[PDB]
């Protein structure tokens, strides 16, 4: 509550990147805090009790994030010799982390652009933060294709994308938020951002997303989706009902069923339907 | 009658004998010709490959559409068998390439079995087919090249709307400049504005065979 504040400066005082990071960026920049002067109650019930209070909002990647930076400080914060130097002094490696997971939007950049086909168009979904760096490193490379955007309508959201991408030059067209099914066929292959992955495959993300994939796999086409380090979870869904109601708030976020996507992407590296078990599992030992 | 001929003769020093015997052989017509008098020939035909040759244009640009849609594999141009960075260029559908510093226009289609080279700049709304652009290009829009040439250092305005040319080294050609089938141009020409020029015409610097003298090409 006293530091909420301080997440709310983080959303709306750099509003280029994205949620997750802000939190973890707020925490640790937190970690010069009111000495606690111990290592258990400090960091395990305290980060415990500030994920709790910071889930408070109606994310699903903000408190899987928290998690997961509670598993990259579970690593080797040791009990080193001494309450000197343990974490509180020692603290560059949740650092290390912060500019790993900085720059791993420059090595999704790096490594996914040079995939589009050049000439068969494609549909996008709702304005995510990874798919406008791929497509500025793909245009920089001297491509030449079409991109439509959805709307994704609880609220008017494409033509955010629009006004992401005119400003670089680069064609576009909004086109409406059910009918995807009449472009489908004009499209040859779809990528679509992520609010984060799921342990079967499957990705949540706004609403319209299993549409997507399903007429891809009626047109028996690629669908492709794209995701980083912060977006993983541990939720498990069947059908649609399993995701958490916390998570869910009609939906404004929404799974996609898990293998009839046909690649995916991530920060360890472009992956396989199956492989995204095994290489979470590699994460949290 | 379904052969053709090509000059690549495997062949002996007897024969070396058989051309001090008759100095005033030429060729290797006169050779085959005084084996035909009477010291034996044979023939090879196959039904594998393509080898023939061009001292003309004409089968020059035959052999060139032999080569882009590849009647000539293993023997590629994309593997770039000689040795330099300057002729990099891929695959992609419809046997088409595309070099380094490519900058292809908007909307500008590029369909069938053609390369480019380095630092060929194109325009955009272009349209080409079955051709070759070579290196050192700039183009500007709506210039439609068909079974074209366009070797090192050529430039070109926009709107010129030309078809089967045959065209050399670091040559400009103005805006509308409509041309027709079976020409050439060669060595820096120079041609300005609403010229629809004819079927053939040589324009070189050379006065008394090519039809321009040192100076440009629309009139003395």
């Amino acid at each position: 509550k006293e530091l909420i504040e301080y997440f709310k400066s983080q959303m709306k005082e750099d509003p280029d990147m994205a949620s997750a990071v802000a939190a973890i960026r707020t925490l640790l920049e937190f970690l010069k805090r009111d000495k606690g002067e111990t290592i258990q109650g400090l960091r395990a019930n305290l980060t415990s009790a500030i994920e709790t209070l910071c889930g408070v909002d109606s994310s699903v990647a903000v408190s899987s994030g928290g998690e997961l930076f509670l598993r990259f400080i579970s690593l080797a914060s040791l009990e080193y010799s001494d309450y000197s130097k343990c974490k509180k002094i020692m603290i560059e490696r949740g650092e290390l982390f912060l500019r790993r997971i900085s720059l791993s939007r420059n090595k999704i950049a790096d490594l996914c652009h040079t995939f589009i086909k050049d000439g068969a168009t494609i549909l996008t979904h709702a304005y995510s933060r990874v798919v406008l760096r791929v497509l500025e490193a793909a245009v920089a490379a001297k491509k030449r294709f079409s991109v439509y955007v959805t709307e994704s309508q609880p609220d008017l959201s494409g033509k955010k994308m629009a006004k992401a991408l005119c400003h670089l030059n680069v064609p576009v067209t909004v086109v409406l938020d059910a009918a995807v099914g009449y472009i489908m066929e004009k499209a040859d292959l779809v990528i679509v951002g992520a609010e984060g992955v799921v342990e079967n495959g499957g990705i949540i993300n706004k609403i319209g997303t299993n549409q997507m994939a399903v007429c891809a796999k009626a047109q028996n086409k690629p669908f492709y989706v794209v995701a980083e380090s912060f977006k993983f979870v541990r939720l498990f869904p069947l059908n649609q009902q399993d995701v958490p109601d916390k998570f869910k708030y009609h939906p404004w976020v929404d799974y996609t069923a898990p293998s009839l996507i046909t690649l995916l992407f991530t920060d360890l590296g472009v992956l396989t339907p199956s492989a995204v078990s095994d290489e979470l599992i590699k994460l949290y030992l | 009658y379904d052969l053709l001929d090509c000059h690549i003769s495997i062949c002996s020093p007897q024969v070396a004998q058989l051309f001090t015997d008759n100095f005033d052989y030429q060729t290797r017509d006169d050779f085959v010709r005084g084996l035909l008098v009477n010291n034996q020939i044979h023939m090879h035909v196959t039904a594998k490959e393509y080898g023939a040759r061009v001292s003309n244009l004409h089968m020059y640009s035959a052999v060139c559409a032999d080569v882009i849609r590849r009647w000539v594999y293993p023997l590629t141009p994309e593997a770039n068998f000689t040795d330099s960075t300057t002729q990099s260029c891929t695959h992609s559908r419809h046997n088409i390439y595309r070099g380094p510093e490519v900058s292809l226009g908007h909307g500008s289609i590029l369909e069938e079995n053609v390369l480019l080279g380095s630092g060929t700049v194109i325009g955009s709304n272009c349209f080409i087919t079955n051709s070759v652009i070579g290196p050192g290009c700039h183009i500007g829009d709506n210039v439609v090249l068909d079974q074209t040439y366009l070797w090192q250092g050529v430039r070109v305005a926009a709107g010129a709307q030309i078809h089967q040319s045959l065209l050399c080294d670091n040559a400009e050609v103005k805006e509308r400049v409509t041309l027709k089938p079976r020409s050439v141009l060669t060595s820096q020409v120079v041609v300005g504005p609403n010229i629809t020029l004819p079927e053939g015409s040589v324009i070189s610097l050379h006065p008394p065979d090519a039809e321009e003298d040192e100076d440009d090409g629309e009139f003395s």
